[PDB]
């Protein structure tokens, strides 16, 4: 009808997954299954990072009492608390690297794509050294591989130059303007997405007054 | 005068809504149709018709639906049933017999006088009379301002406020009556266009229409709707109107005039109207796209010729004797099409299901019709998993209120897939169908 | 496969007319031609005739539908008493074959 | 907004009778907390979307993690019924604990796998999976 | 202090009515459903002011 | 949900207009009724039914007429027949199936917005808002006057003019909607009062009501109609409105907007409205006079006793054998009245 719904999800060089991966989701409601500790929560965390203004990674594990991870660990791809030694073998990728994610919403006679690109430059772990960029496309010819080709063929300016000659593209250097534009486009309340992220894994209710006075109103 | 009688006879003969009025089962049909608009329709119609024997079910419901579709009361596009103007007109007529908001009010007279004055002023092209009218209106407004500054703020009465609210609601809600009419006009125009194209097949017309990017399906209703929506696109006055309405709603006299649904409808006029207006553009676009796709097929001449040949064959088919088996079994001449091969060249999932077990146990209980203990029930219906079943039976017994005795033991011997033996020291229960016949699960 | 007689030929012609009706008011999108048996019953009763009980006519129609399904023109009935007309009939009732059969039947009637 | 106090109440369908008034989710059992929290959260989310200012939602989807980790079958059935009645679209994430109900109420499945430190994602309908 | 606060409270009450209007459609345990209510309290330093 | 189903079943069972529509001979009878309201009626019905056999005329026409009298679609007072709301509703529904004036037009939207503003202003008691709105409207009118004096006179287009004219006709013709409803309400009030008096027969109530000069038979529709006619009695605005209507009547777009009957209807609006409004008060006065006459008759107790005695007699009459001639010829006990010598 006139309601957008998620249709597919991309992933590239993110967390445990390496190389190029993608999954399709039927709009009639789908299930995700796998043995214990196989990456199920990773996919949803990657999806959630793109919407809320403050992610709560791996919330459902504790039932809603604590957070346990951060963006940098996902980006570099740690796979355990580690052993301790000269070579930190418990880290998948070191040095300069690139990560890119994308999501696709579809509606009858419509199609909208989101996504982001992040990268480092040298062997470092400071939060400030995280080069970030968010995107929002409308045309169908915009694909993740095109973005990667543009990045490898140039730099930040090369990526920004797409808007000058292309159409249906609006890069944002700051997440705040991106969120404002998204909310204006979708015509939703100011606290909808954070509410969704909070409702993803919460299993208790201490007092409804906090929920209404902080989220709903 | 007699022409009116002839037209009435024709209307009684033709118009589908009147035929639905003349239908015997009109109440149930109207109730079902009104409830739905707020395949599966056949299910709902049969379910409603079920507990109304009084006075087949599935067959009759299907026959009625197909007859109404042939009567064009509703339309079928791909897999969905859509309504026309006649349904809404009939529904309005039926539900208007209860309560109608009176129009012969002094407030309506005042509004009519104001609109008449506005029309008379607007249609005048004289540059002098307009200036004089503007001066007179400004003078009257200044007089009113002076009187108000004198301290003469006028507040209307309770009955006056109620009448004003009712008239405003009546006039406002009437904006949504013409929506289905535009869709029906577009569909009939499309059907006429397709009939003309197939009747003509000439490829020059198809090429010219495909080349032309001008909008097809031109009816006056489309232009009127376009103008209405174009003026509706200006939100500046819409915000003021919404604010005024919400200000009005907070008055003590509101509960005395309008019920809950009317207030709810009035609160969200603007956004609902905007969305409803948007909803028709997609339909127009899809209709145009389908027409263009059909035109690009280029099979109109083929269909015309095949229809002519089929008509000739069916004309010939009336001169044969279908009462003879020998003639009916006389082979014809048609080459085999799509001939297949000659058959051969001549050389930890699943777990447990609850519903099936419950239904089978209910069937056994009703067919036996006597109290049964666990041993006999296990013997008659051997289980796949020994557990997950005793617990279910005990839970049913406890929930139904049927007493269970624990002072005596019944020994049941079971053998699993891999041979071996197990012994269950169950207590005694007695199960009957009558006690548990009226509890959902 | 076996040859085709006149009763099955008339049924195929009626199904071809149904397919024409379906194809005329059709646009972009995946759709199928489904016809109920009860709709087909009176039209074939017009030519063949009418039997004493509805059961007899229904059995005759089911037999004919099974005979035509053996040629791959239709499929098995669903839970709502409907059949699906395969597009292969379009090539079975192409205008050349239609003209040939019309001429043959006209010669059959005339003498 | 700090000059008000909020409470929830359970009212019987026929008639209008107070049966139980609550200010939170204290003193409950395992399943009760889960069902209450899910119900109130999904209702609040449904309101918080476009129908806040009326009209139908433009972005309808909701993600549940570790679905039905503590409840029984009937509670899950009620949850699914309410979620569908609210008129949204759901994606479920569960271990292999339960799959019958998912097969009964879904159409597509994604299987993830790990072999070493990599990962593999496969998507399929149920009909293809049934034949293996 | 009077106008802004009172108007905000009134708007909040109206919005709460709108929210609890639609709750009734969805069904809780059979024969039951939920409803949200609010009460007004005035206290703290306001009186002092 | 199911409540609406029950309500519609009851409506099919009860509403006389639905019964007339569900009749076999609805079209011809409806045409005859429309012709008449524009013995004698029964004769005309037989005349029309004569040359329409297709598909004893006097025998069946009277039966249908009397059944519909029982169905109350037509009211018979002394010897004359009058129409009611249901017949007019059915007539409107039938004639609306051919042409319906479009209602989703921009002009109606403008009227709705302006009337919303007017009512919102009129229901505000605050003086400051009134002053501010007055000044703002004066400023807007001054700006528009300045633009017009600058030479920006605007005239509606032909399509827009036709739209406006059709909307004006649609709104104007709505004034004659609920005339008969007041009459029907007064009739049912009369019946209810008579039944209450008979069920009571207490002479104190009748004497008090006769002594009291307060007008009885009061309905909310009566109050609304009274206010409407009180405002209507101001001829100053009526003359101006009629002059504007006459001025508009002479325009090139008139033939392209309305037909001859619509022009005729718009030509004599005021006179016909005054005539119909005056007709109602005379009927109300007759109803009040007849109520007072029936009350002054003072036979309610006698009629009540006679009704009770007839009920008892009819209850007892079910226990005899009516199949025997001898019992049917057994003389009764009744003294002669008005014997002829
Ligand atoms: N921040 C992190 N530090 C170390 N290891 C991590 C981190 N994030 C994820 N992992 C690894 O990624 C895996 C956990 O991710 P997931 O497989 O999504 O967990 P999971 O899917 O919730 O497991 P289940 O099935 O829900 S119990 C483990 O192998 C962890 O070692
Ligand atoms: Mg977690």
């Amino acid at each position: 009808s006139e309601t957008f719904i998620l249709t597919s999800i991309e992933l590239y060089n993110w967390g445990g997954f390496q190389g190029y991966h993608r999954a399709e989701i039927d709009p009639s409601g789908t299930a995700v299954i796998g043995p214990t500790g196989s990456g199920k929560t990773t996919l949803v965390d990657a999806l959630m990072t793109l919407l809320c203004a403050n992610p709560r990674y791996n919330l459902a594990s504790t039932g809603g009492h604590e957070s346990d991870r951060d963006l940098v660990s996902y980006v570099r791809g740690v796979t355990g608390p580690g052993d301790g030694g000269v070579e930190q073998s418990h880290i998948a990728r070191q040095g300069k690297t690139v990560t890119a994610i994308a999501a696709t919403l579809e509606r009858d006679g419509a199609q909208v794509r989101l996504g982001a690109v992040l990268w480092f430059e040298g062997t470092s772990s400071s939060a400030s050294d995280l080069k970030k960029l968010w995107l929002l496309s409308e045309s169908p010819e915009q694909t993740l591989e095109h973005w990667l080709s543009q990045h490898h063929a140039g730099g930040m300016r090369a990526l920004r130059q797409m808007e000058k000659d292309g159409m249906g593209i609006w890069p944002y250097p700051s997440k705040k303007a991106f969120l404002a534009r998204l909310r204006d486009y979708f015509e939703v309340g100011e606290n909808a997405f954070t509410l969704l992220n909070r409702a993803a894994g919460l299993k208790q209710l201490n007092s409804i007054d906090e929920i209404f006075r902080e989220l709903v109103l | 005068a007699q022409q009116r009688s002839e037209r009435y006879v024709s209307a009684r003969s033709q118009h589908p809504a009147w035929l639905l009025l003349a239908s015997r089962r009109a109440p149930l049909v109207l109730g079902c149709l009104r409830t739905l608009f707020e395949e599966d329709a056949l299910q709902a119609l049969s379910e409603m018709l079920a507990a109304y024997a009084s006075q087949a079910t599935h067959l009759q419901a299907g026959r009625e639906l197909r007859e109404w579709i042939k009567r064009r009361l509703v339309v079928e596009r791909e897999g969905r049933i859509y309504a026309t103007d006649a349904l809404e007109s009939a529904i309005q007529f039926v539900d208007s017999l209860d309560s109608r908001i009176m129009t012969s009010t002094a407030s309506r007279l005042s509004v009519v006088q104001r609109e008449i004055e506005n029309l008379e002023t607007g249609l005048n092209p004289s540059p002098t009379g307009r200036i004089a009218s503007l001066r007179r209106r400004i003078q009257d407004l200044e007089h009113e301002l002076a009187r108000v500054e004198a301290g003469h703020v006028d507040v209307l009465d309770e009955a006056q406020a109620i009448e004003g609210m009712r008239e405003v609601y009546n006039l406002a809600t009437s904006l949504r009556a013409d929506f289905r009419r535009v869709e029906d006009s577009w569909r009939e125009a499309d059907r006429a266009l397709r009939h003309s194209i197939i009747s003509e097949h000439r490829g020059e017309i198809v090429d010219r229409l495909l080349d032309g990017q001008d909008a097809l399906l031109n009816t006056p209703e489309g232009r009127v709707f376009e103008s209405f929506q174009q003026q509706l696109r200006q939100s500046a006055e819409l915000e003021v109107m919404r604010e005024r309405l919400r200000t009005i709603l907070r008055h003590p006299a509101v509960p005395k005039a309008l019920n809950r649904p009317q207030q709810r409808e009035l609160r969200w006029l603007a956004l609902r109207l905007v969305r409803e207006s948007q909803a028709v553009l997609q339909a127009r676009a899809r209709s145009e796209r389908d027409v263009r796709g059909f035109m690009k097929t280029g099979l109109a001449a083929e269909h015309h010729r095949v229809g002519q040949l089929l008509n000739d064959f069916f004309n010939l088919a009336l001169s044969v004797d279908w009462q003879r088996q020998s003639e009916r079994r006389k082979p014809a001449c048609l080459p085999p099409v799509g001939v297949a091969i000659t058959g051969v060249p001549a050389i930890a999932f699943d777990g447990l299901d609850r519903e099936a077990l419950i239904h089978d146990t209910l069937a056994v209980l009703v067919e036996q019709g006597r109290p049964v203990s666990l041993g006999e029930l296990a013997s008659l219906l051997p289980p796949a998993h020994d557990l997950e079943t005793f617990a279910l039976w005990l839970a049913m017994a406890r929930e139904a209120g049927i007493e269970v005795l624990t002072e005596e033991r019944q020994f049941v011997e079971l053998v699993d897939e891999d041979e071996q033996r197990w012994g269950f020291n169950l207590p005694y229960v007695g199960l009957d169908h009558e006690a548990l016949k009226d509890i959902d699960w | 496969r076996q040859r085709l007689n006149l009763e099955q030929s008339l049924l195929i012609a009626i199904l071809r007319q149904h397919f024409i009706a379906y194809e005329q008011e059709s646009g972009t999108g995946a759709s199928q031609a489904l016809v109920a048996v009860d709709e087909l019953i009176p039209q074939l009763q017009v030519y063949l005739g009418e039997l004493g009980s509805e059961a007899k006519e229904r059995n005759r129609i089911i037999t004919l539908l099974d005979q035509l399904k053996g040629h791959g023109l239709v499929s098995a009935l669903d839970a709502h008493d409907r059949v699906i007309i395969r597009p292969i009939i379009t090539h079975l009732a192409n205008p050349e074959n239609l003209q040939a059969l019309v001429v043959w039947l006209r010669e059959q009637v005339e003498g | 907004r700090f000059r008000l106090e909020f409470a929830v109440s359970v009212i019987d369908r026929e008639g209008n009778n107070l049966i139980e008034t609550r200010t939170g989710s204290q003193g409950g059992s395992g399943g009760e907390k889960e069902i209450i929290a899910s119900y109130v959260l999904t209702a609040s989310l449904s309101y918080a979307l476009c129908p806040d200012g009326s009209s139908r939602p433009l972005f309808g989807t909701i993600v549940l993690d570790q679905a039905f980790s503590r409840s029984s079958h009937a509670v899950a059935g009620r949850i699914i019924a309410a979620l569908r009645e609210f008129g949204l679209h759901a994606v479920f994430i569960t271990p292999n604990k339960e799959m019958r109900l998912l097969r009964h109420h879904t159409r597509s499945a994604v299987v993830v796998h790990r072999r070493g430190v990599e990962s593999s994602l496969v998507s399929l309908s149920w009909e293809a999976l049934d034949e293996h | 202090l009077l106008s802004y606060i009172d108007h905000e409270v009134s708007m909040i009450e109206e919005r709460l009515d709108d929210l609890n209007s639609t709750m009734q459609r969805v069904d809780f345990q059979p024969g039951r459903y939920l409803r949200l209510v609010a009460k007004k309290v005035i206290h703290e330093s306001l009186r002092t002011l």
